[PDB]
Parts: C-alpha cells; structure tokens; sequence
RNA sequence: GUUAAUUCCGAUAACGAACGAGACUCUGGCAUGCUAACUAGUUACGCGACCCCGGUCGGCGUAACUUCUUAGAGGGACAAGUGGCGUUCAGCCACCCGAGAUUGAGCAAUAACAGGUCUGUGAUGCCCUUAGAUGUCCGGGGCUGCACGCGCGCUACACUGACUGGCUCAGCGUGUGCCUACCCUACGCCGGCAGGCGCGGGUAACCCGUUGAACCCCAUUCGUGAUGGGGAUCGGGGAUUGCAAUUAUUCCCCAUGAACGAGGAAUUCCCAGUAAGUGCGGGUCAUAAGCUUGCGUUGAUUAAGUCCCUGCCCUUUGUACACA
C-alpha cells in the first residue's frame, strides 16, 4: 500500500470497518433474520460471510 | 581580611534611593527600581568588581563607575535584547529606566492609554485586572 | 480466610468415594491423580481439591468419615 | 569477619542498656547491628516485625516528616552521620549508647486514655515509637526558621533527652504527659 | 513510692471505648507470686515488661 | 531467498497455531528457519467516562486491545513459500510476506 | 596506568577545566557573561569561567558515549523550571552554549563531526583526558 | 585454562543488574567503574556489605563486572548488593565445594535475607477516583 | 406482549439452551414505564464466562 | 516580633574574642558561631575557613550541607 | 461453632434446586529447565582507540549461547507439612520449606430511585412555531464580564532550604491521519531565549531512543531579614500556531516584587512499595495541563483493633409509622 498506514490503525480500522458492516446489516436484515457476519481477506479478494436465517429472503 | 573597615558605608546613595551595604553587591543594587538580580549582575560583570565584597566595603570611583554603567548600558556592550525599555514609543532608544524614572514612565504610558480610551486603559482607570484574567472568584480584598 | 466452598467439597468427597484404592496420603501425588482422573478446568480449583483430599485421608486413617 | 561498625566508625558492642523493660523492643546488638541506616524495608508486614528494625534505622526513618522531605531517606542518613559525629564531639562516648539513654529516659512510662480519661501505662514498644517520635520532632521545631542547623538540632536534642536535662523537647512533653497521667489516675 | 516493672504472663482482650488499649494480666518480677490485671496502652505481646509507676490499683475486667 | 514472512494478530491462540503451521511446513519441506520471534505484545488503551452525561460517581472503563506480532524468517525461493502460505490461515491472523 | 571511569568525576571535570584555561585556545564568545545558561536558569552562572567548566563536563560526556549533538547536549543538561504557580516541568538547556562548546572543542582537535551525525571524541581528545586522569588519580594518591 | 564464568542477576522495584564474574584477581567493578565512585556515595556501604562480611579472601580468585539496567539511583544499589553476592554463590555451587557455597549462603542470610532473594515489590496500579494507588481525591459535601 | 414473551421463552428453551431471560421494559399497561422480566432456567450473571455462555441482545 | 542583629564584618573585639576562645570550643560550626558572635553565617563560615587555613581549629568532617569543626587536641 | 462471604461443618418439617459470594479473566511475583531470536542481547574472538601483561570503549566485524530482554506452552501453593487451639469437624494461630503462606483490578444478583442523560445519535412518543429561522451559513460579541459566598486544585510560607555548577538512574506509552489538508523527531548551521533554516530516520523491539527525567547525590554562594522564600500584579520588546489574539491564545527576555511567619470552628484521604514528595506519557490539541487517566522514581510514622461517632448486615422485641 503506497502509503503503508500502520498496523496499530490497521487493526482498529477494520474493527470499525467491521462495526460499520455490522450495524449496515443488521437495519438492512432486520426483517430477514439477520445473526451475524464473518469476514476474511485472502489475496486481491475479500470473502465476506453474510449469516442469517431466512436466506432466501 | 575579614575586619570592617573604616570608610565601610553603611548605607549608600545612588540614584536618590538607600542601598544597604550589609548585603552584597550584586543582591544590594538590586534595592532600586529598574534593576533586578541578573541586570545587576551583568553590570556589575561589565564592571569589573570582585564580587566577594559587599555594598558598602567598596569605594566611591567604583560607584560611580557601576551607576555611569547602568545608567549607560549600550555604551559598555550591554545588550539590547536586556533592557526593560526597549524601542519606545516617544524617542525610539533602547534605555534602561531607573528609579524615578521608571514609575514616571510607568504613569506616562498608562494615562496615554487611558487618554486614547484603549480597553486595557479603561481597566486600568476603573482598577480591575488587565491581562484577561477572570475576576469572578479571584482577587477580591484589594477591591473591597 | 482459607474455607474450602461447596463445590470443592462435595467434588472431593466423590472423588474419594469412588476412587480410595488409588489415592494416597501426599498433595503432590494426588494432585495428578485428580487431574487424570477428573476434567476440572483450572489448577487452583484442582490443587484445592486435592488438598482437600489430603486432609480427608487423614481424617480417613484416623477412623470413619460421616 | 566480625565486628560491623556502624557508619564503619561506631562500635555495636560497648553499648549497655541499663534497663530490663526496653531489652528486645529496642535493636542494637550484634544480629540487629547493620554498617548504614539504610536497609531494604519489609518491616511493615507483620505486627511486631517493626521492633526487629535497627533503632537507627528507625530514628533515619521517623526524621522524615512535614511534606517538605517525605521520602528522603538518604539525605536522612547524612543528617543522622553528622548528628552522630557531632554527638561524639560534643559529649564524648559512643553515639548508639548516648541514643539508647535518650531513649530510655524519654519513652513515657504511663500515658492517659479515655475508657474524663484513665490514666494505663504504655506497651514498651509504644513507649519505643512515641519516644523516637518525640526525638524527631523536638529536632523539627527546634530547627524551624533557624540557623542552627538539624543535624545539630537532632544532636544537642538527643544529648539533652539523655542528660534527661527538661531543657529537652522530648523529656518537657514526656513528663507533662507522666503528670496529667499521675492527675488523670 | 516504688517503681516496679513486671511481666505480662497472658493477654486477655482488649478494652476500650475506641478499643485502644489491651487489657493484660501481669506477673510482678521480684513477687512473682503476685498477678495484677491491668490495662495497658499500646501493642503488646507475652513476656514483656512494663515500668509500672504505680503498683496498687487494679482495672476491673471487662 | 532470505525472506521474512510476518503474523499479526490480536487474538493469540489461533496465531500461534498459525505460526506453529507454517513452521512445522517449513520442517516438512525440509528447509532451514530461525524460530519464530516474538516481539512484544502491544497495547492499546482507551480510559472513557462510563456515563454517557457527566453526573455519577466519576467511574472509567478500561479497554484494552493486545496485539501480537510475530516473525517468521526463511531461506527458500518464493514459490515454495507462495505453496505453503496460500493454504490453512485463519481469518484472525494477518499475514505479509517481504521478499529481499 | 588508569583511564577516566577509574578515577572520581566531580573532580575530573574541575581538573580538564583548569586544564583549558591553562591552555587559552578554547576560543570563547563574547556573549559569555551576559549569556543565562539556559531557558530554565534564572541567574547567571555563578563561576565566571564557566565555560571551560562546561567544555570539560562535555568532553567528559563525549568520552563515555559518541554521537551526542547540540540536542543531545541540550538534553544532558536540561533541569527543572520551575514556572511560578503553574507546576514545574522538565525542560532543555540553551542551544548555543552546546553549540559553540562542541564548535570550540573541534576548533581545538578534540572532537569531530562523525557520520551517524553529531561528534565523537577524536584519539587526541581521549589521549588527553586521559592523561590527565591518570594526573587526578595521582594527585588522589 | 577453563572459562569460569558465571553471570547472575539480581532485582530490586525494577532495576535489574546482572553480574559476570570469570576467574582472575579480584576485580570488582560496575558498568565500567569501581564500587567507590557510584553515587549515591552515601550508600557505599550497601555496594560494599558482600566484600565486607566476606573480605577480600573470597573475591581473590574472581573478577566481576557488572552490568546494570533500569529503575532508580538506590533500586540500583540494591540490585548491585544483590547481584555480586549471588554471582559468587553461583561460582561457589558451580565451580568449588558446595559446603562453601553452604558456609557463604549462610554467612549472607543470617546478615540479611535481602541480598539473596528478591524483593517481590512492584509499584500497583494507581486506580481512577484517586491521585495514587489506594488515596482518593478529597469528597466535597455541602 | 406477555405472549409474544412467553412463545419466544418457549420456543428458545425448546431449541435447546440452559436458560434465558427476556426483559421487556418501556410504555405497556398505562403511561408509565414498567418493565417485564422473564426468567428461567440456569442463567450465570459474573465472570468470565459472562463473554462466552450469554449470548446477549 | 524579635530580629536578630548579626552584624556583617568583624569589629575588633568579636575579632579577637573568635581569635581567643573560639579555637577552644568542642563543636564548631558556622550556625555555633553565629549565635555565640552575632554574627552572619557567610561571615562565619568565611572566618572558620580562615582559622583552619592558619591551622587553629579542625576539620572533622566536611559537607556541603553543614561543615564541622573541633579544637585541637590537649595532648 | 467457623468464615471476608446465606462460606462451610453441622442441626433440622423440610427435600431437591437457581442467582449473587466463590469459581473465573487480566495483571504483580518465581523459573540458569523447554521453545526461540541481525527489529533484543550476553560472553568470547579478531581488529581499532587510549593509559602505565593488564584496564576502559553504547568503537568495528563474526563463533557459540539465551542468564539479562522479548513471550508462548507448561510448572509452581494446596492451609500441603509440623506444634498447639476447636464437637477434634468446619476452621484459627505460630513456624520451617520457601519467589510468594491475604498483590491489585475487571465482571458482579433479586427488587428498586419518578437519580442523570431528548445537549450522544438517522433511538424516540407528544407539543411548539406556518419567513420576518429555534434549520443552516456568514460577520461581530458572549459562554472569561465582578461589591461577594462556596467547592476541586497548583504554588508557597524557606536552611530538611533557595540559587549556581557538577554527577547519575526509569517505566507506561505515542508518533505521517478515508474525508483529514495538521506526525514523532535525531543531526548540521544562525540567534541569549523563544525559535528560524537545511538535509535525514521512522507506519515503528528498527528512527526519535541506551528514551542521558526530575526529586535525589556532590561541590559553591546565601544566613533568619518578607531575605537570594514567594512570584501574584503590571510596563515594554521579541517569537510560534492560526483566516484572524483586542478581553494580554501560548512561549521567551528584561524590569516590577503583593499577600503569605504553618492557618479559627470544621473537615477529606490512607495502612506496604501504601501515604507523601518527584517528574514523564495518553486524552483534550492547529496552538495546550494548574485537570484527568496511566506510569515509574525516593519512600516512611503508625495499626493487625473497636463499635464510641458515622453508617452497613443478621436475629429478637416495640410501633399510633407504610409518599415508611
Ligand atoms: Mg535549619
Ligand atoms: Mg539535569
Ligand atoms: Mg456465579
Ligand atoms: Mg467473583
Ligand atoms: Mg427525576
Ligand atoms: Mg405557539
Ligand atoms: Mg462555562
Ligand atoms: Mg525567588
Ligand atoms: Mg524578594
Ligand atoms: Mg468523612
Ligand atoms: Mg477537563
Ligand atoms: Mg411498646
């Protein structure tokens, strides 16, 4: 990363990239069962865990 | 050399105000206005005076010299960084002003603050604190 | 302030219900024969349990126990 | 090797202490004698594992009062070596023995306590406490917005409280508490 | 009058309206025949002597 | 070939069973490394208000947030430790690998 | 045969700053007696030949540990200012007189500027101070 | 011939000191300097208890330097009293009889107990609503 | 809203759990806040186990 | 209330009074001096000084807090 | 009876249970045994410097090792052992062995107060006002105003000191930003200081940094005098951040030098690395700590107790109390 932000703000970074998510979701999925999220990053890609209830909602 | 002396002065006159030979020099000129430890410290460097004698043992050529030094400052390399009066506003001039010069000036630049109808002069003309302190709950029994 | 709470001492006294012919008379050895002999999760509630099965068996080779 | 001096200078022997009552609750002898003041601590744990301390650690203890110096024990060494030297100089025996009598004749034998008051003797070792502290602040406001400086306020003190001369602080306090005792009986 | 030091042989309780003093019983030295109870100030422990001034009175137990 | 491949986390069990991963890989394909340095736990403190107002007694949270780094140093080309490191992280642990 | 850390410091310094002036090369400023020695000084310096003092106390500095500059001078010889009814702190000596006290001891070869920046002490520098340890643990004796 | 070389640490509120001794003559000395120039100066004594109560006949076959780390001015002078006297007993249950080390271990600890095993002290945490660790600030009624 | 409480006690200590508790507190039954508290089963209020035995909502 | 008077420089017969009997003190300090000459501390310590350079009195032991000094011995 | 404990032994018209205490989690302490380290070091070795074979070096480079440092798994202490006390139970006291024979915190129940927060919110019910903004924005002021009363605090009232030199030691941490444009700074020049100008290191066990911190220690001067204590007030000058400092933002330099001589009744906090003194980090922050949260450093007096005051818990009894 060009400006290589450290690792002391990296991690409370996607804490609160996490937090944000979180709270997106579950107002989105409220109706829809929402539970929880997981996210992991692999190489140039990020996988990213929706977990709920009534998935085909 | 350790006894008093005859002609020890016990009190000196210089610039119409008392100086206690008792004390030492450096901490006895100190006595009037215009002058505080370090000032009279540097003039009495520039003057030089041993300083283990006191006020009162040393003699008159020498006060005379150490009084047309402090009266005199830029004329014997004191620098102008050190003065109290330094670039005024009537002449312009780098002095060091003394005892009854120094509450003169004092009175001069407050009424002409006060004559220009400044803040700071309306507050020194009603008697309160003019660097911006609070007065709520400080300073209360100078003003009754 | 050292009192032995109810659930070392009911713990202790299953233990040596069941298991007298394998315990013994020091800490040091019935220590670990709790600890094979038993899932309790921590060492400071294991080393209260097994004094506490110490101080049974001298009770015990004294004379009977209620 | 035997013989620990204290300060390298004052002997630990030759000190007699005259009386029976003050024997264990005082340290001066050969397995209490240490070569400074300063130890490492570890004397507040206990109760009466603060009557095992050294007598002169615990006078470089109790001098350490008033805010101005709380935790300046070193610089409370130096004032107890000059006291010292100068308690030697000044009346001419053996330092420890001449704090030993200052001691022993300014701990206040009965003190009074409300159960009006009762007038009950003290415990040795309060007797011990109260008497180093009455040494430590006689030295204190002697030296107060003064010249004579406190090593010799510690030391002229100490010599008057062992003369039990009633020009010490110590020994005025000491038997004004002994006669409101005697009254308050 | 005499001034007579004796030993506490056992400590009893401590007493006291702020409990501030410890109420011993003490063995005189030279009769030691003799027990007095007594109410002393301060920390004490067994086997310690105490200057007594006065010899005579007794503090009542509590 | 002397590379550094580093393992950070806040969560220290699932690190070091990474980091034991990747060292026991090493072992397996039978190459050379320096065990794995620990270098020190860094802690993140935040002392807040417990009242969102301001009355109460004056009471204070205190969060930490302990972050583990450790590294992880081989002698290898880049294709071996491209075929280990791609497989078996946990999504806890932060990997980076720096070549020269 | 000794060398600096064998012998007392206090002294040490008082013996290298006769040594300086019994020389008269350190080439002084003239700002010397009108100069408050720090920001958190509040008199002049009380010995007039203070500056021989301070060249000594830093070429003492300079031969326990290299790579000390005007900063870590200014460091070395900060102390406590005690700001009025506010609380005193912590605070930095004056810059210049570290200045020209490290320009004024490689003036006279005693230190030079050493890559890794700030001064070390040069062979002569220590050749001298310690020389003239050996003189204070003999004077000592 | 053989390098006897011990290095022992000894602690005191932080300071930690380690001390390594070889076998030469009795050279004593702390972070480059002897034990007569470390200040305090008042507490010489303290730097000097192990090499007093023993003398110089125990120190003659054993050079010791010292290295010493953190804390403070008298936190350091009790890690150094500490470390040079655990140093020789390390040496003495090392490299001589151990009824030696039984004689020096004794010698040392009905001295003090202080300069063989470590004091276990730390400063505690200071605890919000106060200015230190178990003071508070002042309660302000009516 | 006490059926609503009670179904979701039911149904949760039916799908399997050592105990719950469901607290329903505002405006119900008048103008004035109540608040309701609905408790069975095993239910650990301290420690550590608090983090990692209480799933909380 | 009260104010000590010390006077600042030797008159004659403090002089000699410090020359007579002042060697024959057991404990002499600057703050003795003071209070048995009337005199100032700085001036004390300046005369004691003095003395110990013409080699009257004894240095006993010096510190910058308080120095200490004795007479002579007897013998 | 016993415990810090509704903690247990045990009694028993109650039996079996749940919460709280405990258990726990983090921290403090102990490992010359394990795992390992060019972003930590030690010891040796070889050069190099210095002094009269040796000594010093945070000078240079590398052959072993992990004691120091880092941090993981384990381990370790349980009233285990001994002597007394006690239904000989629950347990208490003392002592050996010993790094420890109560380190400190976090979490913490049922029931509640009309305690506080709508000025934390895009959490919010209801009501407000129908261009002439209570939206929002900009410019200025105010939130700082001072006859007075109170609370939290800092500095002090000096010699156990101040001033001036010199000497010699830490640990918490933090550091270049999504918008966000403002970072920590070594080193070299100029200036007395505040600072200014250059090139550099650092997204951090790397650089600041071996964090050369204060008090402390040593050596000077002062000399009981509102004094070289105190530094309030106030004049003038110079710098720095800012779009802008007047109601002095902050810092520096000089001069000015008030009360204050240990505090009335009353009252706050505390018992071992504790009180206290002493500085350093974080938050606030463009500028910035008399606060607060953390941290070390120097480090005691006294106490191992009691219900007398202030309150709390349990039992019994009394009540004309029940917004008690
Ligand atoms: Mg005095
Ligand atoms: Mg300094
Ligand atoms: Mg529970
Ligand atoms: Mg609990
Ligand atoms: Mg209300
Ligand atoms: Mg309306
Ligand atoms: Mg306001
Ligand atoms: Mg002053
Ligand atoms: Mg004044
Ligand atoms: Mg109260
Ligand atoms: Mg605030
Ligand atoms: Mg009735």
């Amino acid at each position: 990363m060009a400006v290589q932000i450290s690792k002391k703000r990296k991690f409370v970074a996607d804490g609160i990239f996490k937090a944000e998510l979180n709270e997106f979701l579950t107002r989105e999925l409220a109706e829809d069962g929402y539970s929880g999220v997981e996210v992991r990053v692999t190489p140039t890609r990020t996988e990213i865990i929706i977990l709920a209830t009534r998935t085909q909602n | 050399s350790l006894v008093i002396p005859e002609k020890f002065q016990h009190i000196l006159r210089v610039l119409n105000t008392n100086i206690d030979g008792r004390r030492k020099i450096a901490f006895a000129i100190t006595a009037i206005k215009g002058v505080g430890r370090r000032y009279a410290h540097v003039v009495l460097r520039k003057a030089d005076i041993d300083l283990t004698k006191r006020a009162g043992e040393l003699t008159e050529d020498e006060v005379e010299r150490v009084i047309t030094i402090m009266q005199n400052p830029r004329q014997y390399k004191i620098p102008d960084w050190f003065l109290n009066r330094q670039k005024d506003v009537k002449d312009g001039k780098y002095s060091q002003v003394l005892a009854n010069g120094l509450d003169n000036k004092l009175r001069e630049d407050l009424e002409r603050l006060k004559k220009i109808r400044a803040h700071r002069g309306l507050r020194h003309f009603w008697g309160l604190r003019v660097r911006g302190q609070h007065t709520k709950t400080t300073g209360r029994r100078g003003r009754t | 302030g050292r009192v032995r709470t109810k659930t070392v001492k009911k713990a202790a006294r299953v233990i040596i219900e069941k298991y007298y012919t394998r315990l013994g008379n020091d800490f040091h050895t019935n220590k670990r024969v709790c600890e094979e002999i038993a899932i309790i999760p921590s060492k400071k509630l294991r080393n209260k349990i097994a004094g506490y099965v110490t101080h049974l068996m001298k009770r015990i080779q004294r004379g009977p126990v209620r | 090797t035997p013989d620990i001096k204290l300060f390298g200078k004052w002997s630990t022997d030759d000190v007699q202490i005259n009386d029976i009552s003050l024997q264990d609750y005082i340290a001066v002898k050969e397995k209490y004698a240490k070569y400074l003041p300063h130890s490492a601590g570890r004397y507040a744990a206990k109760r009466f594992r603060k009557a095992q301390c050294p007598i002169v650690e615990r006078l470089t203890n109790s001098m350490m009062m008033h805010g101005r110096n709380n935790g300046k024990k070193l610089m409370t060494v130096r004032i107890v070596k000059h006291a010292f030297e100068i308690i030697h100089l000044l009346t001419g025996e053996n330092p420890l023995q001449v704090l030993v009598n200052a001691i022993i004749n300014s701990g206040p034998r009965e003190d009074s306590t409300r159960i009006r008051r009762q007038a009950v003797d003290v415990s040795p070792l309060r007797r011990v406490n109260q008497a180093i502290w009455l040494l430590c602040t006689g030295a204190r406001e002697a030296a107060f917005r003064n010249i004579k400086t406190i090593a010799e306020c510690l030391a002229d003190e100490l010599i008057n409280a062992a003369k039990g001369s009633s020009n010490s602080y110590a020994i005025k306090k000491k038997d004004e508490l002994e006669r409101v005792a005697k009254s308050n009986r | 009058q005499p001034i007579k030091l004796a030993r506490v042989t056992k400590v009893l309780g401590r007493t006291g309206s702020q409990g501030q003093c410890t109420q011993v019983r003490v063995e005189f030295m030279d009769d030691t025949s003799r027990s007095i109870i007594r109410n002393v100030k301060g920390p004490v422990r067994e086997g310690d002597v105490l200057t007594l001034l006065e010899s005579e009175r007794e503090a009542r137990r509590l | 070939h002397r590379i550094r491949i580093t393992l950070t986390s806040r969560n220290v069990k699932s690190l070091e069973k990474v980091c034991a991963d990747l060292i026991r890989g090493a072992k397996e394909k039978n190459l050379k490394v320096k065990g794995p340095v620990r270098m020190p736990t860094k802690t993140l403190r935040i002392t807040t208000r417990k009242t969102p107002c301001g009355e109460g007694s004056k009471t204070w949270d205190r969060f930490q947030m302990r972050i583990h780094k450790r590294l992880i140093d081989l002698h290898s080309p880049s294709e071996i430790v491209k075929q280990i490191t791609s497989i078996s992280i946990e999504p806890g642990v932060e990997v980076e690998v720096t070549i020269a | 045969g000794v060398t600096v850390k064998d012998v007392n410091q206090q002294e040490f310094v008082r013996a290298l700053a006769a040594f300086l002036k019994k020389s008269g090369k350190l080439k002084v400023p003239e700002w010397v007696d009108t100069v408050k020695l720090a920001k958190h000084k509040e008199l002049a310096p009380y010995d007039e030949n203070w500056f021989y003092t301070r060249a000594a106390s830093t070429a003492r500095h300079l031969y326990l540990r290299g790579g000390a500059g005007v900063g870590s001078m200014t460091k070395i010889y900060g102390g406590r200012q005690r700001n009025g009814v506010m609380p005193s702190h912590f605070s930095r000596g004056s810059k210049s007189v570290a200045r020209r006290v490290l320009q004024a001891l490689e003036g006279l070869k005693m230190v030079e500027k050493d890559q890794d920046g700030g001064r070390k002490l040069t062979p002569q520098g220590q050749r001298d101070l310690d020389r003239i340890a050996g003189q204070v643990a003999a004077a000592k004796k | 011939g053989p390098l006897q070389s011990v290095q022992v640490f000894g602690r005191k509120k932080t300071a930690t000191a380690v001390a390594h001794c070889k076998r030469g003559n009795g050279l004593i000395k702390v972070n480059g300097r002897p034990l007569e120039m470390i200040e305090p100066r008042t507490l010489q004594y303290k730097l000097l208890e192990p090499v007093l109560l023993l003398g110089k006949e125990r120190f003659a076959g054993v050079d010791i330097r010292v290295r010493v780390k953190g804390g403070g001015h008298v936190a350091q002078i009790y890690a150094i009293r500490q470390s040079i006297s655990k140093a020789l007993v390390a040496y003495y249950q090392k490299y001589v009889d151990e009824a030696s080390k039984k004689e020096i271990k004794d010698i040392l600890i009905q001295y003090d107990r202080t300069l063989l095993v470590a004091d276990p002290r730390r400063c505690e945490s200071k605890k919000f609503g106060g200015p230190g660790a178990r003071a508070r600030y002042q309660k302000s009624y009516r | 809203v006490r059926r609503a409480c009670y179904g979701v006690l039911r149904f949760i200590m039916e799908s399997g759990a050592k105990g719950c508790e469901v607290v329903v507190s505002g405006k119900l039954r008048g103008q004035r806040a109540k608040s309701m508290k609905f408790v069975d089963g095993l239910m650990i209020h301290s420690g550590d186990p608090v983090n990692y035995y209480v799933d909380t909502a | 209330r009260d104010k000590l008077n010390n006077l600042v420089l030797f008159d004659k017969a403090t002089y000699d009074k410090l020359c007579k009997e002042v060697p024959n003190y057991k404990l002499i300090t600057p703050a003795v001096v003071s209070e048995r000459l009337k005199i100032r501390g700085s001036l004390a310590r300046a005369a004691l000084q003095e003395l110990l350079s013409k080699g009257l009195i004894k240095l006993v032991s010096k510190h910058r807090a308080q120095v200490i000094y004795t007479r002579n011995t007897k013998g």
